[PDB]
RNA sequence: AAUAGGCGGCCGUCGAGGGCUCGGGUAGAAGACCCGGUUGAUAGGGCGGGGAUGUAAGCGGGAAGGGUCAACCGACCCGCUUAGUCCGCCGCCCCUAAUCGCCCGAG
RNA sequence: GGGGCCAAGGGUGGGGGUGUUCACCCAUUAAAGGGGAACGUGAGCUGGGUUUAGACCGUCGUGAGACAGGUCGGAUGCUA
RNA sequence: GUAAGGUCCGGUGGAGCCGCCGGUAUCGCGGAUCCUGCCGGGAGUAGCAGCGUAGUCGGGUGAGAAUCCCGACCGCCGGAGGGGCCAGGGUUCCACGGCAAUGGUCGUCAGCCGUGGGUUAGUCGGUCCUAACCCCGCCCGUAACUCGGCGCGGGGGAAAGGGAAACGGGUUUAUAUUCCCGUACCGCGGGGGUAGGUGCGGCAACGCAAGCCCGGAGGGUGACGCCUCGGGGUAGGCGGACCGGCCGAUGAGGCCGGCUAAGCGUAUAAGCCCGGGGAGUGCCGUAAUGGCGAGAACCGGGUGAAAGCGCGAAUGGCCCCCCCGUUAGGGGGGUUCCGCCGAUCCCUGGGGCCCGUGAAAAGCCCUCCGGGAAUUCCGAUCCCCCGCGACCGUACCGAGAACCGACACAGGUGCCCCUGGGUGAGAAGCCUAAGGCGUGUCGGGGGAAACCCGGCCGAGGGAACUCGGCAAACUGGCCCCGUAACUUCGGGAGAAGGGGUGCCUGCGGGUGCGUAACCCGCAGGUCGCAGUGACUAGGGGGGCCCGACUGUUUAAUAAAAACACAGGUCCCAGCUAGCCCGAAAGGGUUUGUACUGGGGCCGACGCCUGCCCAGUGCCGGUAUGUGAAGCCCGGGUACAACCGGGUGAAGCACCGGUAAACGGCGGGGGUAACUAUAACCCUCUUAAGGUAGCGAAAUUCCUUGUCGGUUAAAUGCCGACCUGCAUGAAUGGCGUAACGAGGUCCCCGCUGUCCCCGGCCGGGGCCCGGCGAAACCUCUGCCUGGCGCGCAUGCCAGGGACC
RNA sequence: ACCCGAAACCGGUCGAUCUAGCCCGGGGCAGGGUGAAGUCCCUCAACCGAGGGAUGGAGGCCCGCUAGGGGUGCUGAUGUGCAGUUCGCUCCCGUGACCCCGGGCUAGGGGUGAAAGGCCAAUCGAGGCCGGAGAUAGCUGGUUCCCGCCGAAUCAUCCCG
RNA sequence: ACCGAUAGCGAACUAGUACCGUGAGGGAAAGCUGAAAAGCACCCCGGGAGGGGGGUGAAAAGAGCCUGAAACCGGGCGGCG
RNA sequence: CUCGCGGGUGAAGCCGAAGUCCGCUGGAACGCGGCGCCGGAGAGGGUGAUAGCCCCGUAGGCGUAAGCCCGCAGGGUCUC
RNA sequence: CUAAGCCGCCCGGUGGAUGGCUCGGCUCGGGGCGCCGACGAAGGGCGUGGCAAGCUGCGAUAAGCCCCGGCGAGGCGCAGGCAGCCGUCGAACCGGGGAUUCCCGAAUGGGACCUCCCGCGGCUUAUGCCGCACUCCGGGGUUUAUCCC
C-alpha cells in the first residue's frame, strides 16, 4: 500500500476550503483557522519575512 | 436508500401502492409505558406514544382519574396510609 | 454534492459561466488576434481551485 | 533519543487523559458548614456500579433537601437512613468526627483535613483502624500499616468498602485485561525496556539485558527514572 | 565451384518460357514446394465399400406393486433392430465449381 | 599382476547422507580418468550455501555492539 | 591571407550599413552524464490477449457502416455487472443540429463540439438540542505576542445521535412526497357552540370532553450495552378453484393479470394491576429458568403493541374485447376465493454476562404549589369554520468511462442499504425469472508452424527428481458402526479404520383437524464402469526444537522462535505524596486515594529457583578527614585590591544493609586404594567456587565426536555417553496436554517430480486492414595467433566472405 | 570570487483526508457443528448404590469462497504492467484483543508505537515548505580566436603532513 | 559608452495568468501580413477539408502571413553502384 | 485675526519661423541634381524610403478656479 | 537505360535561427510627492456590456450619474464586426468638486462545515430609517448593577 490505492481515501471532508479574508482555498475547517493569512485565529494577518507570496499578489 | 434512513432508529416496512409501485415507509419507534416513581412498575391510565399523539389526546385520555397518577395504586395508597397517619 | 452551501453554489456558477468560447465576432474584431482565454476548463480533466 | 511513556503522560494528550465523562460524578462530603454543629438524616435513593472507582457509590437525599453521592458501605441498604453530623448513632453508613468514633472501630472515608472532603481508605474493601483518641489528635492505622495522626475534627464514615475480594478472580483473557483497563484508559498493553531500542529507553539495545544496574539514584533526573526508584533493597527477602 | 560447369531441346537476332487469379495437400509461420485445371475425377454432391460406437424414435407385449385389486400409473425388460447416428478414409458417376481476365519477358 | 611405449575415433553411467566441488559409502560396469573454455555457460534456468535490512543461542565488551561461530526468514528487470 | 579571416561575382530581401583612429564590454564554443527549442535511427516495429474469449442474419440511415438504429436468434452477470442513495465531481443533465480535434481501430455515435433549455416544499434535510471538543471576554505568565494556561461569565459544536406535521394518481425532452387533481396532518392567531368554573359512573384497578392566563417544584418519556429463546404480525413465496389473454394439436400442460397509500374509527396478546378466594402425604406452570400464608390453584374485571378490519376507493391502476384507422379517436367487460410455508422486516415478553455498566440536553405529557380576573360572566387538551406559515439544497453519475490515483487506470472510495424459482443446511457452487448488457471495446484469416502462458488426459514403475514431495495427485457431503498414546479430565476426535448412498411401486412413525406442510424408518423390483454420478466437497499417522493458547509486526524482498498476553515477583508513594510536561504560570496520573497510582524484569500450567555484598550501582548512618561562597580574626592598603587562619552544608573518604539490583560462581597441593577410575575426602591464592536439573544442544572448536536404531548405502533424524573450547535456575532451569500458513525427520497412500516424454483444448506467437509509441543510440560492426592499460568487429600477418 | 555538484546544520511555519494512538455518535458479520454452568426425570434395590434418558445454550470454541478482513506458497502472470505494490490459484481469521463510517484531539528531537527504528499525506536512524544560502570540500567535471619566440617538474626541509 | 524577445524584471501579450501540491508554497510558454484588406469576385472538380484556373498587390508577403539558416525528409540532376 | 484689498505662485491649457518649387529613379520621395527660405528653433518623433522648412514639437513666451505665500490697512494681545 | 544504398548541386516540405524593428525592461546624479482607516481602510467574493468569454474599469444609478473650467467635431476601452445610439442646449477627452458605492474583510448587535444567516429597542401608518462588540478616557442616572444614557 502506501500509494495508489491509499490515494483513493481522498473523498472525506477536504482540509482546507475557501477563506472569507483572503480568497484562497487554505481554510482549516476543522480547526476554524486559515494556513495563508490567519484568519479566525488572529486579528492581524499572517505575514512572514522568509515569504515571498504576499510580495508575488502585488509584483513588490 | 438515503443514510438519514439507513440507521435503526427508523422502522422500515415495504408497501406496494395502488398504482403496483413498492415503496419503502419509515417512521419513528414508539416510545416505551411509564413507569411509577418507587417501585418502577408499569403504570396504567397512561397510553405509549410520541409527542404528536400525545398532544392529539384530551387531558382525561392520558392519565388516571385518581390523586397521585404517576404513582402505581400500592405505592398511592403507601403513601396516602403514611400522610394521614402522621397528619393524626 | 448533493446539498451544497449557497456560497459555494454561487461560485460554481460563476465558474460555469466563466467556461465558454471566445465570440466568433469578437475573433473578427481583433482579426484573428484573440481566439481563446486562459479560463477554458473541461470538467473532468482540469478542475475547479474549490 | 526519543520519549519515555512516563514522560509522554505529563503532556495530557488523550492517549494519556483520564476520561472523566463516563464516571457517575465525584464523591465528596457536604460542606462542613452543614455537618459541624448540626445532624443531619439522609436516605439512600440507589446503588450504582460507578465505571471507574474501584467502589460502587450511592445517592443520598438528605433532609434538607441536597442530593450527594457516596461510597456505600459493605450491607448498605437502599431505602436505609444514614446520619452525618457529631450526634450521630455509631453505626455503619453514619459519617462522624473522628474524636466521636471509639477505639478499636473501622471508618472509611477520613478527610485529611477537617472539611476537605474526604481522601483516605477510599476503594473496595479497605478500612482503617482507629486506635487512640487524644484532645490533639486522633491515630489511625491505614490499610498500608502506618499510623496516621489526624486534626479530632476531622470526618470519617463507619464500616468497609464494598466490593473487597476482587483480585481473588483472575482476569484470565487478555481480553478480559483489555476491557478493564479500557474502562479507564490506563495505558495497556505495555512494552518492555529491555527490548525497546537504545534510543528509546536507558536498558535498550540488541542484546536483550540491561547494561547498568537497575536501581537508579532519587536524584536522577527526569527521563532517567526507570526501574527499581530509590529501592533500600531488591530480590526475595 | 570467379577456371562462376556439361549435355538435349525450344525461342530471339511479334515473341519460347513464366507470374497473379481458380479447385486442392504427398507442403507450409509470410514466401516457397506438390497435384489438378474441360486435353478433367481436384473439391463438392449422389450411390456403394470399409470403418467408430452399440441396438435409435415410434409401436405391441411384459413388469416389482398400487388402484373399485376395474379403467389407469409404473423404474425397467423383450421384438420390429448388427439397429440408429456419424465418418478430417476408399471406389464409380462430369450433376455443380476448377471460368472470365490481367501482368513480366531475352531481342 | 608390476613398469613402460603408440594411440584422443567412442564411452566414462545410477544412487545415500551433506548447499556442497571434493571426499566417504552402496549395487552394477570394460571403465565408472584428471582438466581448459572470464574457477565455459544467471540479456538460459534454480536459489540450497555465501554477503544487507528481522530474530535466537554461546563467547567477548560497563555500554552501544561484535564474532572468516552456529541457527530460522529474506526480490533475480528485457519490445534484439 | 602560412591563419584568425577579408573581399568580390550570381540569386532572395525590402531598410539600413560599413572603412580608418582613439576608448569601452554580459566580446569569440564540441564537450561540463551542460541549459532551452527542434528534428532523427529504434519503426510503420511493441502494444491494442491473459482478471467476464460475443456476436450473427435481414431492414433503415447516411457521400461513406464490423463499430449508429429496429426485429429475430445466440449469449454474459443474475447476494450484482440488478435497484435505491452518501461523500466527492459541478452541468457531465434534456432536445436538436454536427464530426476539425478527443474516443486504444471506424463512426452518421458519445460523458466530445455548437445552439437552446432544465432543479418549484409549512410536512424531505439544514435551521432547534446537546455529546467528544473548540473559540471569545476577565484573570495569571511571558521582554513580547497572532504564544502557554487554571478558575469564572458567554458562544459554538452531528445533513446517519435527540428532534412538530403527507400520502396516493397524473404531468415534462429533461423537476417531483416540491407541479395539477383527491384526501389529510402540525405550528401560530382568530370567529361561533359546548365540557368545565358550579358534573358524574365503578368497592377497586379505572371510564370519562372534565375551566382560562402567568411563574415555580416534582414525576414520567426523550433515554440507550452484549448473548440467547418463546409468542403475535406483515412483506415475500407455494398449491388448488374460477373469470380473460398467449403458447401448445383450438390435445394434456405451461405462462401472464386478478391491485390498494397516508389519515380517521375500532381490540386484543405478553406484562402489570384490581376485587373475591383462602392452600402443603402439596398445588400450579414454562422452551427453559420458575411462583406460592411476604397470599397458590380458581373465578370474574382494568390498562395495555405491532397488525387486521370499515371509510379513504374505484370513475383510480392493471388485463381483455369491440367500432373506428388516410389521419385523429370513441366505447364495453373482469378485476373473486380457499389451504399452506414464512422472514435478517415489525411488536412484545423470558433468561444469562460483566474486576467491561453500555451518553446528555432541548422537547413533550401529568400532578402539585402560590399569583390574576370570571356571574345578565369567564371559558377549553372537545366539535365546526376562516387567515398566515419565512431563508437555503432539490438536475445527473453514484462508478470495469461522470469521485481519488496525471488516464474512458483490472487498485481505493461504497458491499453503504436490498435480493424471485430449482438442487441444496445455506446470502455456497450450478442453471434460470425480473432488471441490465453485448462498451470489463480494434477487427479479419488459419491443421498457419516452433515457442510461451492457462486447462485435460497419459501405458509400466511410483520420489529413483530436488536443498527440501515445490507443483499436482490421493481423501472429500450425509447415515451407521468403531475409535489409540498422552492428558491440565475439558480434550486429543470428524484420531485411525470399516459399511451404505440412484430410480421406481407401496407401507409405517413424529407434530399436525387434515391423505395441508416439514421430517424420520421399513419391504420389494430394477439400471450403470461409476448413484455426495454434474456442482459443492478434510488425505492420514508417528517422532524432535521453539513459543503455552486467541491475537500483533518491518504499508513496498523478513509473519517468525520476534512482540503482546493472563499469571509471578520487585521498587517509590499517606495526598501540598510518588512519577512526569513546562520558560513560567499552571498542569497529566485526578470526578483518583495502598484490593490504589506510578516504575522494572520474567512470562499459561506442573516441580523448583542453590552460593557469593570483594567489584559497580542503590539505600541508611556519617563519629572523623577533605570540602565553595558567605561570615569572623590577624596582616596589608590614609580606603580596596591582596595574603594567612577559624567556622564550614551537600558531595567524596569511612561504616552497615541490599542479588526475582548489574553481574560472578576458577585454580592448583593432592588424592591413595584395584591398572586406568578417583567417587566420597582435607588445604591455600580473591567474595564463592556451578547445587537440583539439562548436555555434540537454535549453545560443541576438534566434529561427519563415540555407541545403538532407521537405509543396500546416512556430513541427516531419534535414544544414550560426558570430554560442557564457551549449559543452569525470574537476561529463570526442567517438563508439558491443547494450539501453529513456525523450523525439522520417518511411514502408508497418491501422483508426469522423475525414467521419458507424447497428444489435445482456449489465448498469444504468424499473415492481412487500422491507431501508433518508448528504453536505447560516438561512428561503425566476420575470424585465428599476436602487440597493446596485460580478455580488440576497427591495429599487425594470415583466412574467409555476391547483395 | 572562473563555473557547477553534496550528504548535512540552523530559524520560522504547514500537515493525523494516508497511517499510529485515544475520545464522542453510528452501521455490520449466510449456514452448520460441538455441547460448560444451571434445572431436572425414569427403572430397580434401599445398608449402600447401580442402569438409562432429557432439558439448557457458555466459549477471545470448531468447519465454512456469506459479507468483510489478512497476505503463507507457486519464489505463477505482469515486471517501459491494468497498477510508482496489481492479478490468479492456494492459504489464514470470520461473536471478537472483530471490521467499517462521520464528528474530534496528540506536530517534528516532537507526536504515536502489542517495540518492526515501525508510522506521522508515494518522503522517516529525526517529515514537508520557505529563509540563512550563491553554505563549505584539500574530492569529481567544465573553462570558447590564430600565428611567432624560449621552454620545465614529480626532489630536499617543514606542516594531524 | 546598459538589453534588444532563450537578452531585459518572472511577466514587451487576456502574467504572479494558465497550470502543480491537502498545506505552507512553487510557477510557465506566448511579439512582427501589407502603403492601403485592396483579406482572392467568378469557373471546374471534391462528402468535406481543400485542389486547379482566374483576379488583388511593386512584391503573396495568402492570414498556418517581414526574412525563412541548420538538423531532418521527398523528387530530379551528376558520380559510384 | 482678516469683516476687507493688492500682488506672487498655482489643474486642465494657449501662442510659437521657414518649400510640399521644377527634372530623374521609384508602388509610394524623406532619395539624386538644380533653385530657394527661417533659424533664441539643425533636440526628438510621425508621415507610403533616409525630411531644419508636411504635422506634432523644440528656441523663447502666455494663462489659470481652489489651495498656498507675501504685503497694505483696521481691530487686539503680550514683552522689556 | 541495374534494384537498394552513399556523397554533392537544384527545387519542395518541416522548423524557427539569423538580420531589421520596439508602446517593455534595467540603472542613475538632480528635481517632485510621500501615509490610507469606525465619516468603515487595504486585500478579496460576487455581480455589471445589445450581441461579451479574458483583461481593464465600475457597484443594483453598476466600461457608468451630476456641477464649474479647458479642447473644439467627432464618440461608444484592450479590440480593425453587425446593428443602433449619444453630441453644436458643446459630446468624447482632460483637471477640480459631488452622487451611487452589493457582500465579506480591524468587521463591531450574535453566529459561522462555506463571503450566508439569526437577533434586541426608538422613530415610522407602513414602507424604511436610527441605535446595541471588547479595552478605556471625560460626564450623568440609579437599580450600585460596571447595569443604562
Ligand atoms: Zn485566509
Ligand atoms: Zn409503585
Amino acid at each position: 500500500g502506501s500509494g495508489t490505492a491509499t490515494f483513493g481515501k481522498r473523498n472525506s471532508t477536504p482540509t482546507h476550503i475557501r477563506c472569507r479574508r483572503c480568497g484562497r482555498v487554505s481554510y482549516n475547517v476543522k480547526k476554524g483557522y486559515c494556513a495563508a493569512c490567519g484568519f479566525g485565529r488572529s486579528r492581524r494577518l499572517r505575514k512572514y519575512r522568509w515569504s515571498k507570496k504576499w510580495k508575488k499578489k502585488k509584483n513588490a | 436508500m438515503k443514510p438519514m434512513y439507513r440507521s435503526r432508529s427508523w422502522r422500515r416496512k415495504y408497501v406496494r401502492t395502488p398504482g403496483g409501485r413498492v415503496v419503502i415507509h419509515f417512521e419513528r419507534k414508539k416510545p416505551k409505558i411509564a413507569h411509577c416513581a418507587m417501585c418502577g412498575r408499569p403504570l396504567n391510565g397512561i397510553p405509549r406514544g410520541r409527542p404528536v399523539e400525545m398532544r392529539k389526546l384530551p387531558k382525561t385520555k392520558k392519565r388516571p382519574e385518581r390523586p397521585m397518577p404517576h404513582l402505581c395504586p400500592r405505592c398511592m395508597r403507601k403513601v396516602m396510609k403514611e400522610q394521614i397517619r402522621a397528619q393524626l | 454534492a448533493r446539498n451544497k452551501p449557497l456560497a459555494k453554489k454561487l461560485r460554481l456558477a460563476k465558474a460555469l459561466k466563466q467556461n465558454r468560447r471566445v465570440p466568433v465576432w469578437v475573433i473578427v474584431k481583433t482579426n484573428r488576434r484573440v481566439l481563446t482565454h486562459p479560463k477554458r476548463r473541461y470538467w473532468r480533466r482540469t478542475k475547479l481551485k474549490e | 533519543g526519543k520519549s519515555l511513556i512516563q514522560q509522554r503522560r505529563g503532556k495530557g494528550s488523550p492517549t494519556f487523559k483520564s476520561p472523566s465523562h463516563r464516571f457517575r460524578g465525584a464523591v465528596k462530603y457536604i460542606p462542613l458548614n452543614y455537618t459541624q454543629e448540626k445532624t443531619l438524616r439522609g436516605v439512600v435513593e440507589e446503588i450504582m456500579h460507578d465505571p471507574g472507582r474501584t467502589a460502587p457509590v450511592a445517592r443520598v437525599k438528605f433532609e434538607n433537601g441536597i442530593e450527594k453521592l457516596i461510597i456505600a458501605p459493605e450491607g448498605l441498604l437502599v431505602g436505609q437512613e444514614i446520619y452525618i453530623g457529631p450526634d450521630a448513632p455509631i453505626a455503619v453508613g453514619n459519617t462522624l468526627p473522628l474524636a466521636k468514633i471509639p477505639e478499636g472501630t473501622y471508618v472509611y472515608n477520613i478527610e485529611g483535613i477537617p472539611g476537605d472532603g474526604g481522601k483516605y481508605v477510599r476503594a473496595g474493601g479497605t478500612y482503617a483502624l482507629v486506635v487512640s483518641r487524644e484532645p490533639d489528635k486522633v491515630i489511625v492505622q491505614l490499610p498500608s500499616g502506618e499510623l496516621k495522626a489526624f486534626n479530632p475534627m476531622c470526618r470519617a464514615t463507619i464500616g468497609v468498602v464494598a466490593g473487597g475480594g476482587r483480585l481473588e478472580k483472575p482476569l484470565v483473557k487478555a481480553g478480559k485485561a483489555y476491557y478493564k483497563y479500557k474502562a479507564r484508559n490506563k495505558f495497556w498493553p505495555t512494552p518492555r525496556g529491555v527490548k525497546m531500542n537504545a534510543v528509546n529507553h536507558p536498558f535498550g539495545g540488541k542484546e536483550h539485558h540491561p547494561g547498568k544496574p537497575t536501581t537508579t539514584s532519587r536524584r536522577a533526573p527526569p527521563g532517567r527514572k526507570v526501574g527499581h526508584i530509590a529501592a533500600r533493597r531488591t530480590g526475595r527477602r
